[PDB]
């Protein structure tokens, strides 16, 4: 699928596209929103355990991404 | 090392280190530069500065109307703002002198 | 001895604000003093400054002329 | 702009165009060599200058020359603001902002060009015997001196 | 991105957007440059003059007036305060910005001694 | 317009700038006491 | 490796021992300003002499800043000129 | 006391402003003795018997001593060092003041002879009526908060704004430069100088 | 005669003798060398 190597860098200012399950409309994502969107996948591991089990369900499996957030 | 003739030397100097060289007219500045350059070029090796006890020790090298007693050590031209219209001191008179022998 | 050359440079420099600006706080006596004069050279040599700052810092950090208790954390 | 997105191309175009325009109209500045905006579909943009061995080299740095260089450095982000808006500016102007800030701090704290700080040597440059080819010897200032110098720099 | 940037930042931006919306010339210029940034068939070429009309751009080419750009940068100094504060936020930000912010500052009780004194 | 290159001279052929400044410096009493202790 | 010498944050920014800084800076700037003021006050009364020495020094020669490459003692004729200018009465 | 004696004597004789930097090694030696008494030997009243100095010379600003104690304990210990230095300086000035005539005679003898021996020093001081210290301790000596000495037999065990100087820039205003008693600007400043002064 | 007991570290420390002497310069360079 012929694509720019720096397509990840191009993904900020591109509009009206869809990657995986996420769509982007006519408003492009800035650099701030583009890099701040990376915090949600790193927080989702802890968020699943907290939402499904509680505070005591938080484990060491989901501790490394929080330190890079 | 490069040197220049005295004419273009005094043209490079211009007015010189005059205390009121910025408030004067361009015509007056050009005339002062030309006459002082003629003095310093033609009368070289015998041009002395006039004895300071005659004109400079009395503070007549630079006199200001608002400071006649030299209370600001000859810095009144920039230490004192120009008088307002009607206000005492108006119009301000400033005289700079250069005396040679 | 250090600063005489820069002092003469300042004394022998044409202020270009009164030659540049043309015609509330008008006239080229209060209009020209609103901001710094246009001296061509300006600044300092960064070697004269080094010598002057070194001399004064060696005076104050090595003599203790007035405050001797500053030798306490030495 | 086959790969490069239109808004990204417009942003880099505005930036490099403003920088080249201010470098052209700034007196005694280096001649522009080449202005490239994503040259071979590579996400980069630059405005080059000829590296002449005559003229300045290292003889005397006029404050007008330093101010012109600082204005040319700030020109890219000023063009980005003035064309695209305040919110469409990105961080591509960071090296130019760094160089303008370095010029301002050098004028205030190394050449004594500030009326309030005065002729105090608080910053010196040095050459490293890779990263940058130079570093800076810094004098530890107090809060009052740092605030006065910061006010002048701002 | 309001939750990401903070409610104080969003309120300051809203104040800036309100101040721009109150001026019709600034509002129309902002709409035109937004149209140019978005592009498309509706883009009206380059945005208009950056708040410098043809009467202020013709006020200073190399002909009439001129010479104000020849002055040094200090003559362009539009902000000047003789009382420099003890903190850098007062020097950097404006009074409204310091009043809206400075609850985000990592300070003990300086954040009551800083602009907009109650 | 480049100054220092052309012009400025005949040929027949409010607020000052040197304004004194100040810094606020609202020191507390314990810091003033320490400054007085080490200022001797 | 965090910093642990925080002393003053309300009113000014000061770490533990910076007490020798305000006195140092207020002596350095004061002394430099006094010396520059003394130099300005001396050279204010010798401007005619400055112009005369400058005029006589241009014609003798100087190093132009043309950057064709790669002054603490003064030569002999340039010393004779300056001693003649400083004759006074 | 003996190491602060030289700089106290030159401060008393030559004046406060004419003291040279030859007293710096002796001043640092007295400070070193006080620092070792407080922070090393445990002779501090408030500091007490604890080891705080951990010599880390290991041979940028050249630190020899190095301590890791907290800021409050450092403040207390350095306050004790300062008060010991103040007591030693007070006792040194007291001795030099009560033996002023003997000090002046010894100074003149050193000027005349260049070098001098112990017996001639003893003969000069005993011939000029010297007063000896009953104790070698600086206990009770110090400096009062007003500034006067301690154990000196007292306890026991608008600027001018006339005409041309007033017709200048802002004058009576908060924006004016600092002025001297006679109305001249501080440091002899003027409004055309390339630097701005700081308001007092 | 009890010229001590008034020695103040805050108002300046002075002896009974009114200053040692004057200072002779004869030029900065001649001071230096």
């Amino acid at each position: 699928m012929d694509m720019h190597p720096e397509e990840t860098e191009l993904m900020g200012w591109r509009t009206n596209f869809k990657t995986n399950a996420a769509v982007v409309g006519d408003e492009p994502l800035g650099e701030f929103a583009h890099v701040a969107g990376l915090l949600v996948p790193l927080y989702a591991g802890r968020a699943a355990e907290v939402a499904l089990f509680g505070k005591d369900g938080a484990s060491l499996a989901t501790a490394q991404p929080l330190a890079d957030c | 090392t490069e040197s220049y003739p005295a004419a273009v030397a005094n043209d490079i100097i211009g007015m010189g280190s005059w205390r009121l060289k910025d408030d004067v007219d361009p015509v007056i500045e050009f005339l002062v530069a030309r006459l002082e350059g003629c003095w310093r070029e033609i009368l070289d090796t015998d041009l002395c500065l006039y004895p300071r006890e005659k004109w400079k020790e009395q503070g007549w090298d630079l006199v200001d109307s608002m400071d006649p007693h030299q209370e600001l050590e000859g810095f009144s031209y920039a230490d004192i703002p120009d008088p307002a219209k009607g206000e005492a001191g108006y119009p301000r008179l400033q005289l700079e002198n250069r005396v040679y022998c | 001895l250090i600063f005489g050359g820069k002092i003469s440079q300042l004394l022998s420099s044409k202020n270009l604000v009164k030659s540049l600006k043309q015609a509330t706080h008008l006239l080229p006596k209060a209009l020209s003093v609103l901001a710094k004069p246009m001296i061509f050279s300006d600044g300092y040599n960064n070697q004269n400054l080094k010598t002057a700052t070194t001399l004064l810092l060696s005076f104050i950090h090595k003599r203790y002329l007035y405050r001797k208790n500053l030798i306490v954390p030495k | 702009p086959d790969p490069i997105p239109p808004q990204l191309r417009r942003a880099v175009s505005v930036y490099e165009a403003g920088k080249a325009l201010l470098a052209y109209i700034t007196p005694d500045y280096e001649e522009i060599a080449r202005v490239s905006v994503c040259p071979l579909n590579v996400l980069t943009g630059f405005t080059l200058f000829v590296e002449d061995e005559d003229k300045n080299v290292n003889a005397i740095l006029t404050r007008s020359e330093l101010e012109g260089r600082m204005v040319v450095h700030l020109a890219g982000r000023c063009a980005e603001k003035l064309v695209m808006g305040e919110g469409q500016m990105t961080g591509m102007g960071s090296p130019d902002l760094f160089h303008a800030n370095l010029i301002a701090r050098e004028m205030i704290m190394s050449m004594g060009m500030g009326r309030r700080t005065g002729p105090i040597d608080l910053l010196r440059v040095a050459a490293t015997s890779d990263g940058d080819p130079f570093y800076y010897h810094t004098t530890d200032m107090s809060t009052e001196q740092a605030r006065v110098a910061l006010a002048e720099v701002v | 991105v309001v939750d990401l940037i903070g409610r104080n930042t969003a309120v300051e931006a809203a104040e800036r957007v309100r101040d721009a919306l109150l001026h019709p010339e600034t509002r129309e210029r902002l709409l035109a440059m937004r149209r140019w940034v978005e592009g498309g068939p509706g883009a009206p070429e380059f945005p208009p003059s950056p708040l410098s009309p043809e009467q202020t751009a013709a006020m200073s080419p190399s002909g009439p007036l001129y010479g104000n750009l020849a002055l040094n940068l200090d003559w362009w100094r539009r902000r000047q305060d003789n009382v420099i504060s003890w903190s850098a936020m007062e020097i950097l930000m404006s009074r409204r910005q310091v009043d809206l912010y400075k609850q985000d500052a990592d300070m003990t009780e300086g954040a009551i001694a800083k602009l907009g004194t109650p | 317009p480049d100054p220092y290159t052309t012009g400025f001279g005949w040929d027949p052929d409010g607020w000052h700038w040197n304004m004194p400044f100040s810094v606020k410096t609202e020191l507390p009493d314990w810091y003033k006491k320490e400054v007085e202790r080490y200022s001797y | 490796p965090k910093r642990r010498r925080w002393l003053l944050n309300n009113g000014s920014w000061n770490f533990w021992f910076n007490f020798d800084k305000l006195y140092s800076e207020e002596i350095v700037t004061t002394w430099i300003l006094e010396s520059l003021i003394q130099t300005y006050k001396y050279l204010h009364k010798n401007t005619e002499l400055l112009d005369f020495v400058t005029n006589k020094f241009i014609t003798l020669g100087y190093i132009a800043p043309e950057n064709a490459n790669l002054q603490s003692e003064l030569l002999s004729t340039k010393e004779i000129i300056l001693t003649n200018s400083f004759k006074r009465f | 006391v003996v190491h602060l004696a030289g700089r106290c004597a030159e401060k008393l004789v030559m004046g406060e402003g004419q003291m040279t930097g030859m007293g710096s090694p002796d001043l640092f030696h007295a400070n070193l003795i006080a620092r070792e008494m407080i922070m090393s030997m445990g002779m501090g009243r408030r500091t007490g018997p604890i080891d705080l100095l951990r010599v880390a010379a290991t041979s940028d600003p050249f630190y020899y001593h190095t301590t890791d104690m907290s800021t409050e304990q450092a403040r207390v210990a350095l306050a004790e060092v300062v008060e010991l230095l103040d007591a030693a300086e007070a006792k040194a000035m007291y001795g030099l003041a009560i033996n002023w005539r003997a000090l002046q005679a010894l100074t003149q003898a050193l000027l005349d002879r260049g070098t001098i021996t112990g017996k001639e020093v003893a003969h000069i001081l005993e011939s000029n009526g010297v007063i000896h210290f009953p104790d070698p301790y600086t206990t009770g000596f110090g400096w009062d908060p007003d500034g006067s000495l301690r154990y000196p037999f007292k306890p026991d065990t608008t600027p001018d704004l006339s005409g041309a100087r007033g017709k200048t820039w802002f004058a009576g205003t908060a924006y004016d430069a600092p002025r001297n008693a006679d109305g001249t600007f501080k440091h002899g400043w003027h409004w055309n100088m390339p630097f701005s002064v700081k308001t007092e | 005669s009890n010229w001590w007991a008034s020695i103040n570290r805050k108002t300046g420390i002075r002896g009974p003798d009114p200053a040692p002497a004057e200072e002779h310069t004869n030029g900065p360079a001649r001071d230096i060398i």
